[PDB]
């Protein structure tokens, strides 16, 4: 008891400092950044806010409860106040409440007091200049609080932050005018709590009412604030719309646009994983392997944790349907390994041309196939076994009888033996010629050609268009 | 895919189809894309009294598909039921496209200067002075003289300078704004 | 990051090759 | 109240007149409740379920008359019914196979994309039971096998069920696409195995294709001559576009400059 | 005219001959100087691949660059002479 009682005081001071000065220096600094320059945007505290939010998402967040200085909620949410020279007095009032909190119990517990608190900014009337400061002062307690998952009486409080964000959405439909240099930070912050829309709604069932609401927000941002807005909202669309049918494959067709410019960073890569599974549902394997590889290869630096391992998991699925895959056991991480353990023997069965080896993988690992969600291609891969199996033996064997190859091709009668190779040439597999009497399959090859034209002529536009973009970057980054 | 109802002959299934459209189209905004060619069956049929609203929903799917001038063409063929209802935001876009195309059509006809001028539909110029009633009723001279400079025509502009109250001397420095941006 | 997506969730052969001789 | 509605469901229809009469009574249902947007009080959606049954048999009648716009209309109604914002509905016997049997015709006509996106709704409903999925996918593997043989044996055993004129066009789109996926280009083969290509005994389809193919008609044999074919060189035909390639590329070089 | 008289040097002798003399040689022994140019490819670019690693050691630019820039781009401009003047063969040989 004395140890646990005296170890309570040490923890709070760290949130009492960094959690106090995180939105004070970044948010209060963004106030001066939003007064001037305006360049145009930047607003580097918006990306610094991303660093602080992602910092809280690990440790320590805020609430929950923690029983440490719950008076931080009324601190920033009250006392604009009101015009800038009067706000300076309230900038001293934060220090006044620092002394009040340094004297008495400092209101270490709020809970049901969030009802007057969250409505106090509406009692001030008003900030009135910066809506992102009002939305952030209310959300910063509540957004990390969603990670508690208590599911009692505070879920509707998260919904109240969603209503405050809807007031942020109506103001996202009006002012402008003109260059709402704060709406990019509103795109950032709202995309977060739009994913908190996803989490809080997923506590019970699908959000479908918010699918029409997301389409209302996604379409009302057109065309003005779509920049960096439409990208995050399209992932908010694509993610759960990939979980719930339907039509998103043809919906993103008419939705594009592209939509440029890609922001922010890994956002477009993960979008190419989301739409990567989409474009993989059309089964064209050149665009699917390029969108899946570009999804993972374009994503630094992690941690955390396993979904960046999931894009790598589903990445080589289209490579399994290509007919040739390397053994990936050397790419296993300490985490991704234990997650894909069935998928290991799966791609090992894809390398081999044995049917029973692949079918036993299906019967045993079908439970993990339910966990991943990819099924339909597991039964049709038997056609990849007959095409890779015939690619194997044909190129392999000098002249193979249709009765001897019939074991690995499982039928290979005297009739279909013609089509196996012939319709493989239709798919561009093997050139083997067969004169059918008994018969026997005599595989030869003569090709000397290509390896030339498209690679070098494309490399011209590749390199040139690249260095042109690198011009568009460097030439435009010299403002300082 | 509610557009499949249009294959049946009698128009009452079409009015019930668009009654399905105007509500749940939020998720179906992209669904009508491939079937717009089937919407053309209603848009090109004169004996169909609801072809107007058929051009409304066709202008909505074209609004989601990114088509602007095409949505303006169907806005002209959307009759009276189009201009009467404005909610959400369908307005600022189509009136931006309408005013833009209108003022550049007026500039096109102003260089002729006279004769051979292209035909101007009464509805696209109808929502010009009708939506300008917002500028006349709200008593905003800055925007009123703004659109008055856009139309490039002396008649409706003569009505803007004829609006009530004052504007005692405001035409003077308004011409300073004109000559500043004058081409 | 931690932002965005990720926080959501013939043998060798020895014996057989030596046996091929004495098989036939 | 209202009806008589499902009285013709057990007897089906002797001709298309009763199908059009059912379309008329269903039109009266469309005159009152229509398809939407009545949430309810799902008691008003009870006759929507009673409509789903006759719309399922309406799709069986639509394929019975072979008319494509009919089927895809009632299939879109069944889709939007299961796609409606309220998913919970009384379970219907055809609710499962209407996805899979249409999927059977969908993939067995050689569509490799729409199979994945048809079952991409959610995997759970497809995994549980009543699986018709195994036949079409292996059938497609027997399309490039090709078959013919194992498909004709699979033409004797079909799930099926109640969908016929779909598999009729499915067979037609199989026959012509075999002649499209064979040559060019394949090498020399013998006669009696081209009798094994199209099977039957000596059908007139072997004369229709041996003409269409062309290719070659040899005695007791067939050839790919001549040769393999047309012998692309390509000589200097690509050299002109090779010149043009750097024509506008040196133009891009001057754009830097 | 006296301007074009000395321009005969860098343009062509007759404005026809000298670059029809470039149609005389025309890659002919002109690949020998392409072999020496591709020897300048191997020579200069084998020490050009040593440059960016050293840039990572010294951190970074010694000002520099070695230049060791452009060069064989001009050889590719002679490749524009290759593609153009050889595309004239289709006009020369046929009618």
């Amino acid at each position: 008891p004395p140890g646990g009682g005296e170890q309570e005081p040490p923890p709070p001071p760290a949130p009492q400092d960094v959690e106090m000065k995180e939105e004070a220096a970044t948010g209060g600094g963004s106030t001066g950044e939003a007064d001037g320059k305006t360049a145009a945007a930047a607003a580097e505290h918006s990306q610094r806010e991303l660093d602080t939010v992602t910092l809280e998402d690990i440790k320590e967040h805020v609430k929950q409860l923690e029983k440490a200085v719950s008076g931080k909620e009324p601190r920033f949410v009250l006392r604009a106040l009101r015009m800038l020279p009067s706000t300076s007095r309230r900038l001293n009032h934060y220090v006044l409440y620092k002394a009040v909190q340094g004297f008495f119990t400092s209101n270490n517990a709020t809970r049901d007091f969030l009802l007057p608190f969250l409505e106090e900014p509406m009692d001030t009337e008003a900030d009135l200049q910066f809506r992102p400061r009002t939305g952030k002062a209310a959300s910063t307690p509540l957004l990390p609080e969603v990670e508690a998952y208590l599911q009692l009486l505070v879920v509707i409080f998260m919904m109240n932050s969603k209503r405050y964000k809807e007031a942020q959405k109506i103001s996202d439909d009006l002012m402008q005018k003109i260059s709402t240099q704060n709406r990019r930070a509103l795109d950032l912050v709202a995309a977060k709590c739009y994913y908190y829309h996803a989490r809080v709604y997923e506590f019970l069932d699908k959000l479908d009412v918010v699918r029409s609401f997301l389409h209302a927000r996604l379409r009302t941002a057109t065309l003005r604030h779509d920049a960096d807005g439409q990208a995050t909202l399209l992932n908010l669309l694509l993610r759960n719309y990939l979980h719930y049918s339907l039509y998103d494959q043809a919906e993103k067709l008419v939705s594009k646009s592209v939509f440029p410019e890609q922001a922010n960073n890994n956002e477009w890569a993960r979008y190419l994983y989301y739409t990567g599974r989409i474009k993989a549902i059309q089964l064209e394997y050149s665009e699917a392997r390029r969108t899946m590889t570009n999804a993972l290869r374009k994503a630094p630096q992690h941690t955390a944790v396993g979904f960046k391992q999931t894009v790598h998991k589903l990445l080589i699925v289209v490579e399994l349907l290509l007919g040739e895959i390397p053994d990936r056991l050397q790419f296993r991480q300490p985490s991704l390994k234990r997650s894909l353990m069935p998928y290991f023997l799966l791609t090992q069965a894809v390398r081999t041309g044995n049917l029973a080896k692949f079918n036993q993988v299906l019967d045993q690992f079908g439970e993990k196939f339910q966990a991943d969600g990819t099924y339909t291609l597991i039964i049709r891969l038997r056609h990849n076994v007959i095409k890779t199996g015939v690619r194997m033996i044909s190129l392999s064997y000098s002249r193979i009888s249709l009765a001897d190859i019939a074991q690995k091709l499982q039928l290979d009668s005297p009739e279909d033996a013609e089509f196996i190779v012939a319709k493989a040439i239709r798919d561009g597999v093997i050139e083997a010629s067969i004169n059918h009497e008994k018969g026997y399959v005599q595989s030869k090859e003569m090709i000397d050609i290509y390896s030339t034209r498209e690679p070098q002529l494309a490399f011209h536009q590749r390199i040139s268009f690249c260095l042109d973009i690198h011009n568009m970057s460097v030439k435009a980054m010299r403002f300082p | 895919g509610i557009i499949s109802l249009l294959d049946e002959d009698e128009p009452q299934l079409k009015e019930f189809a668009l009654h399905k459209l105007n509500a749940v189209v939020n998720d179906f905004w992209a669904e009508i894309s491939e079937s717009v060619d089937k919407i053309e069956v209603l848009y090109e049929d004169e004996g169909f009294r609801s072809r107007q609203f058929a051009a409304l929903v066709a202008s909505k799917v074209f609004y989601h598909l990114g088509a602007f001038e095409e949505s303006l063409n169907y806005a002209l063929g959307a009759g009276d039921l189009f201009n009467v209802n404005d909610n959400s935001e369908y307005v600022e876009t189509i009136i931006a496209k309408c005013i833009d195309h209108y003022t550049k059509q007026c500039v096109e006809n102003a260089d002729l200067p006279e004769g051979e001028k292209k035909p101007i539909d009464q509805r696209l110029e109808g929502i010009v002075n009708k939506m300008f009633q917002r500028c006349l009723d709200d008593h905003k001279y800055k925007q009123a003289i703004g659109i008055a400079l856009e139309t490039r025509r002396l008649d409706v502009f003569e009505k803007t300078i004829l609006e009530s109250n004052d504007v005692p001397g405001m035409l003077a420095y308004s011409l300073k704004l004109c000559m500043s941006l004058m081409q | 990051m931690s932002e965005k997506k990720q926080p959501v969730d013939l043998r060798a052969e020895l014996e057989k090759h030596g046996y091929k001789m004495e098989t036939s | 109240m209202y009806e008589q509605l499902k009285g013709e469901w057990n007897r089906k229809s002797p001709n298309l007149s009763k199908c059009g009469e059912e379309l008329g009574r269903l039109k009266l249902v469309l005159l009152e409740l229509n398809f939407l947007p009545t949430t309810g009080t799902k008691l008003t959606k009870q006759q929507l379920i009673l409509a789903r049954d006759i719309l399922e048999i309406g799709a069986q009648w639509s394929i019975l008359r072979k008319d494509i716009p009919s089927f895809e209309r009632y299939m879109a109604q069944l889709k939007c019914y299961y796609f409606d914002y309220k998913e919970q509905l009384p379970e219907s016997a055809y609710m499962h196979q209407l996805l899979g049997l249409n999927l059977l015709f969908l993939l067995s006509q050689n569509r490799v994309a729409e199979f994945h996106t048809e079952l991409e709704r959610l995997p759970a409903k497809d995994i549980q039971t009543n699986v018709y999925i195994k036949h079409p996918v292996s059938l497609e593997q027997y399309l490039m096998e090709g078959s013919y043989n194992k498909v004709f044996l699979a033409k004797g055993n079909i799930p099926a069920e109640s969908y016929t004129f779909f598999i009729d066009i499915l067979l037609d789109t199989i026959r012509d696409e075999i002649a499209g996926c064979i040559e060019k280009a394949y090498e020399k083969i013998l006669f009696t195995e081209a009798t094994r290509i199209l099977f039957f005994n000596t059908p007139k389809k072997m004369t229709d294709y041996a003409k269409k193919r062309g290719w070659v008609l040899g005695p007791n044999n067939y050839y790919s001559f001549a040769s393999q074919q047309q012998k692309p060189e390509d000589t200097t035909i690509p050299s002109t576009e090779l010149a043009k390639q750097v024509i506008e590329y040196a133009r891009q070089l001057e754009m830097i400059v | 005219m006296l301007l074009n008289l000395h321009k005969k040097s860098w343009m062509e002798g007759l404005t026809l001959q000298d670059y029809s003399e470039h149609c005389k040689h025309n890659e002919s022994v002109v690949k020998e100087m392409l072999e020496l140019a591709k020897n300048y490819n191997k020579a200069v670019e084998e020490e050009d691949k040593m440059t960016p690693e050293q840039l990572a050691i010294k951190n970074v630019g010694k000002q520099d660059p070695k230049r060791h820039l452009e060069e064989h781009v001009d050889v590719l401009m002679t490749s524009n002479i290759v593609q153009c003047l050889a595309a004239m063969l289709d006009t020369v040989v046929f009618k």
